[PDB]
């Protein structure tokens, strides 16, 4: 209908490179230039350059020179963006955007995540004291993402699950909780169903005092 | 190259106010677009070419002016609209973007529910600690966070993390968390969170001594 579908996320080595592809349905390939811009945390967005994939022509942004080398492949419909010596700060989300005019199209963002660190799953804590609250830290993985769910899907209501932190380590820290009557402390059960799909690590935590 | 500042960086407004967020460049251009972003999403296009609208986008979003300066005005805000915004110039390479302008929700001071919870066994087994302080479901944002360790002031050594606003009653909800060794857990006694915010007259201390 017009829609641009980038790969999905990524986690590099320092010093490595990484390949990024956007294909493009709802309009003819070549008739339009396909741009790359970068957001990366406290979101600032930067563009970083086009391909136009009847020449074959490329723009640049000065900035981004040195890091990515854009090509298009006209048989498939889809634009690349390679990014070379990745570094920490190359951590962010990418996007693709059609460049007819401003851009009105853009693909759903790759998250690529550069870092020394290695997969590794979570250990799981638990967080235990009307109402009372509990959770469960989830401490000392690699890379995001991890999804925190309380008794199968049960329970969302009171539920905050709090962005991760990055730990001197270079590994990952989160909590979950939630509040619960106090009356039913010693008697209700309470789980925490962690998954680190990454290291293919799901766990279900009962939480008591 | 072109660089935009926009004004103010963070708003705070309440459902049907005339919000004007400002964008100043740093040398003259010809055209200004604007977009608006959500949380995880690619953003949309709102106003192209300095003032046109795109289609689809309510005609409560405006936008006007020239050279160096250029705003947009939402002049009734509606629900849809707390989000980011930001402005964009396409007029030379490089293809630059205004710094973003955070509009969120006003409403009523809300005191935060404060918890702290202590070390598990489970995890002192490995040789770290992790100490953990919530605040939950308050109003505004700003909230200051003392950790004692028997009455030393902690600084630096604790990292806190926050909710986005909430979707029903705009609150937030806050984890600061302590890290240590084992060992230096096991120096002292009294482990405390100290809880500063304006919908609090004094200060709310929750605290444990480490031994159940």
């Amino acid at each position: 209908q017009v829609q641009l579908v980038q790969s999905g996320a990524e986690v590099k080595k320092p010093g490595s490179s990484v390949k990024v592809s956007c294909k493009a349905s709802g309009y003819t390939f070549t008739s339009y230039r396909m741009h790359w811009v970068r957001q990366a945390p406290g979101q600032g967005l930067e563009w970083i350059g086009y391909i136009n994939p009847s020449t074959g022509y490329t723009e640049y942004n000065q900035k981004f020179k040195d890091k990515a080398t854009i090509t298009a492949d006209e048989s498939t419909n889809t634009a690349y963006m390679e990014l070379s010596s990745l570094r920490s700060e190359d951590t962010a989300v990418y996007y693709c955007a059609r460049g007819g005019g401003v851009f009105d199209y853009w693909g759903q963002g790759t998250l690529v995540t550069v870092s020394s660190a290695s997969t590794k799953g979570p250990s799981v804590f638990p967080l235990a004291p009307g109402t009372a609250a509990l959770g469960c830290l989830v401490k000392d993985y690699f890379p995001e993402p991890v999804t925190v769910s309380w008794n199968s899907g049960a329970l969302t209501s009171g539920v905050h699950t709090f962005p991760a932190v990055l730990q001197s380590s270079g590994l990952y820290s989160l909590s979950s909780v939630v509040t619960v009557p106090s009356s039913s402390l010693g008697t209700q059960t309470y789980i925490c169903n962690v998954n680190h799909k990454p290291s293919n690590t799901k766990v279900d935590k009962k939480v008591e005092p | 190259d072109i660089q935009m500042t926009q004004s103010p960086s963070t708003l705070s407004a309440s459902v049907g106010d005339r919000v004007t967020i400002t964008c100043s460049a740093s040398s003259s251009i010809s055209y200004m677009h604007w977009y608006q972003q959500k949380p995880g999403k690619a953003p949309k296009l709102l106003i192209y070419t300095t003032s046109n609208l795109a289609s689809g986008v309510p005609a409560r979003f405006s936008g006007s002016g020239s050279g160096t300066e250029f705003t947009l005005t939402i002049s009734s805000l509606q629900p849809d609209d707390f989000a980011t915004y930001y402005c964009h110039q396409r007029s030379t390479y490089p293809l630059t973007f205004g710094q973003g302008t955070k509009v969120e929700v006003k409403r009523t001071v809300a005191a935060p529910s404060v918890f702290i919870f202590p070390p598990s066994d489970e995890q002192l087994k490995s040789g770290t600690a992790s100490v953990v302080c919530l605040l939950n479901n308050f109003y505004p944002r700003e909230a200051k966070v003392q950790w004692k360790v028997d009455n030393a002031l902690q600084s630096g050594n604790s990292q806190e993390s926050v909710t986005e606003q909430d979707s029903k009653d705009s609150t937030y909800s806050l984890s600061s968390t302590l890290t240590l060794s084992k060992a230096d857990y096991e120096k002292h006694k009294v482990y405390a969170c100290e809880v500063t915010h304006q919908g609090l007259s004094s200060p709310v201390t929750k605290s444990f001594n480490r031994g159940e």
